[PDB]
């Protein structure tokens, strides 16, 4: 979902239903949804082990 | 023998992995700060909750 | 005074740095008890001689 | 000026060069000994190969 | 710009508590709003007390219009008697470079233009006080230019909620999560911001725009085929749900359509009002960053070389 | 009343001037000086095997 | 002296035809990452602008030239390429010759911005890189010529080719790959304007529905006025909600993104001294920046 290259499926009821249920609450998922041209960002972890 | 130590009792769920306890860890379910925290105003309490 | 080595590009050029440190004296004191007795004054002074 | 204060200030000023001069003119012989390792590491293959 | 440049001098009053003197020496690189380009002023003119409006303390959103009425300047060197600063609208130095210390949570990259924001964010609200002179100093936060256009867009959209009896606080940049501190906004300056919007909103609509509105069914068909078109709509735009209901179509035929170009005239009027509006709300990005010994990242809390931006 | 502050000592480093030939890593190269290198365009060395 | 000069080093291995093209390219605009004394030529080439994977298009070249730093090449040694940056090195010297790659002539006193080679090529064989030089055309034409090429792309989904400057013809059509190279700029126009012309149309639910030419002016003038009557002239005040106020912010940033792209600021002004005012194609023009 950071990749942005592949075309989505047709129904926006279904295509958003995956994108909420995969990104939230995954570690690597984008915080703000991906910009139109630029590189998306991974959220800052509060601490590293 | 010596001074008699005092045990504590913290309510925990049953179905956690025992493998979390076979290494050194916290009795708290999450690792606390503030060594783990970085350089931000929020990070020390942000690690917590 | 920090020594320097000289690198090439592309990563940048460094300048000589300097450091000036100030440390405050930490101050303590000591104590001792010498105390004498009742007669021992007059045995040194000469009242009971 | 003709004052002793102004004439003392050059001793702070001229020696500010001579600390920086003798650091940078010493920073190039170390500049060899940096790259001397860098060229060999670009040339030397590992043992197991 | 002169051959030597122009350097204002802000004189310091003689009554100084010595801890407040060391507080001024930490203000080595900050941004200072001058009301004029007079050569000699006072610290009372610079500080927040003269920076108020008549009887009314300005809020955060109302403080932006107070900025663009004044002149941003940068302190060069703190002297024991006075403070020497260089204006930004005037050509800045003899050499063309100034150091600017980051009182900013976010690091800087090369080439990015800097606009400047009031103290808005939580936690890092830091105002220097001169308690011997009973003065308060609120210093602006230098930030990259697309970030400043976000923060103005977050504040202005918050005030439009207040005219209508969730949520909009959280920003993101370089993966950092950060919100902003605001409680109330005065109804005065919000109308000054909003009237500056809707006049520039209307002035983009020309005869060619309705021809462009016929391409709304084309984009929603094209977002099926390429993911680059899917990078537009983001599910939060109106136009995704607007295309699902409205099927518009073109007017015909245009008056004097032989001599004129309606699609061309709609774009140039759009570029001068709506694409201009990033300048109209905040102030201009006068300054970008050009490190000389090449540092790709200028860290938070450090100086940076500074060169004007057209 | 009698009060006074004081300064006690002033300590510095000494930057070690390091000739490159003080090292014995300079065995690994024959380090000879060009007075001019920047004006040279052809840098070929003939090897006879 | 005190003049600043960047030194670009050429890697050795140049064939005799390759140095002749680099001998010819004397006055041209060349970008670079950071102002620095010494620098490789790999950061100069068009290959250094890529993100993948992907050779960058017209939209990315407009975005890059803000972050890249413009410089004009001086005399070209066989050892190194000496170029001076425009934004810092010219403030002491004052005069730099500049040759047009543009077919449009230059009058005296004109402001000149830089345009990527979209209007319509040097490649080196031995060094394995390409060079693309931007076009120094005048800034009032620059807002025009870009907007003409956008208007063609909307027609892909009268003559747009007519551009007559200072008594000269221009042919924008001259073809194939120019259209697909520009496709990404076209989509960000229509997505910005249609999202503009829905939110204004949602906040004012009757802009189009309002009566023509006389009530609309009366609606304009009160909105155009300065007086305190502002908010009651604007706003119209389970079920899903239109996320309008979030769609405000995403549109303002996208509009705020394109403001830096399509300004095309006057980096260069030309002052002709001791010569003809009209500077034609393939002629060195003197350059004076703002003092």
């Amino acid at each position: 979902y950071l990749g942005r290259g592949a075309p989505p499926l047709l129904d926006n009821a279904a295509a958003v239903y995956l994108r909420n249920a995969v990104v939230a609450g995954n570690r690597l998922g984008p915080a703000q949804p991906v910009p139109v041209f630029g590189c998306a960002q991974v959220p800052r972890r509060a601490g590293m082990d | 023998h010596g001074q008699d130590a005092v045990c504590e009792f913290i309510a925990t769920p049953v179905s956690t992995d025992v493998n979390y306890f076979r290494r050194p860890c916290n009795p708290r379910g999450r690792a606390a700060g503030g060594v783990y925290a970085g350089d931000k105003e929020g990070d020390v309490t942000a690690l917590m909750y | 005074h920090q020594p320097l080595i000289a690198r090439d590009g592309p990563h940048p050029i460094e300048q000589p740095t300097h450091n000036y440190m100030t440390k405050i004296i930490d101050r303590r004191a000591l104590n001792a008890a010498f105390s004498l007795a009742t007669e021992a004054i007059a045995l040194l002074t000469g009242e009971a001689l | 000026d003709g004052t002793g204060i102004s004439a003392h200030r050059q001793l702070r000023a001229i020696q500010q060069l001579a600390r920086n001069v003798q650091a940078v003119l010493g920073a190039f012989e170390r500049g060899t000994a940096d790259q001397m390792l860098h060229v060999l590491l670009e040339k030397a293959p590992p043992l197991a190969l | 710009m002169l051959a030597d440049g122009f350097e204002t001098d802000i004189a310091i009053p003689s009554g100084i508590s010595r801890p407040d003197a060391a507080a001024l020496q930490r203000c080595e690189g900050r941004v200072v709003f001058l009301p004029t380009i007079r050569r000699q002023l006072t610290l009372a003119d610079v500080a927040h007390e003269s920076f108020v409006s008549g009887g009314v303390s300005p809020d955060t959103l109302g403080l932006l219009l107070a900025y663009r009425r004044r002149f941003p300047a940068v302190i060069t060197r703190v002297l024991p008697t006075r403070i020497v600063a260089c204006p930004l609208d005037v050509g800045l130095t003899h050499a063309g470079t100034v150091n600017l210390r980051n009182t900013s949570p976010v690091d800087l990259c090369n080439g990015d233009p800097i606009s400047l924001v009031p103290p808005v964010f939580e936690g890092q609200a830091t105002d220097v006080r001169l308690d011997s002179l009973d003065l308060t100093l609120r210093f602006p936060v230098p930030l990259p230019s697309p970030l400043a256009r976000e923060i103005v867009a977050r504040l202005v959209a918050r005030g439009i909620r207040d005219l209508n009896p969730p949520d909009l606080n959280v920003l993101y940049y370089n993966g950092s999560r950060l919100s902003l501190l605001a409680d109330v906004q005065q109804l005065g300056p919000v109308n000054a911001e909003l009237r500056s919007l809707v006049l520039n909103m209307v002035y983009s609509i020309t005869e060619g725009t309705t021809i462009i509105l016929t391409l709304i069914p084309r984009l929603f068909a094209l977002s099926a085929q390429d993911g680059y078109v899917n990078a537009l709509l983001q599910m939060q735009s109106v136009t995704r749900e607007a295309a699902q209901l409205i099927h518009p179509e073109a007017p015909a035929l245009m008056q004097d359509g032989e001599r004129r170009l309606p699609l061309y005239e709609a774009l140039v009027a759009w570029l001068t009002h709506a694409g201009q509006l990033g300048d109209t709300l905040a102030l201009a990005p006068v300054v970008r960053v050009c490190t000389f010994d090449g540092a790709a990242v200028v860290r938070s809390g450090d100086m940076a070389p500074v060169i004007r931006y057209p | 009343d009698v009060e006074f502050d004081a300064l006690l000592g002033s300590y510095c480093n000494t930057l070690s001037l390091v000739r490159f030939l003080e090292l014995g890593l300079s065995v690994a190269c024959v380090c000879t000086k060009f007075p001019e290198l920047a004006y040279m365009n052809e840098g070929r060395v003939q090897f006879e095997v």
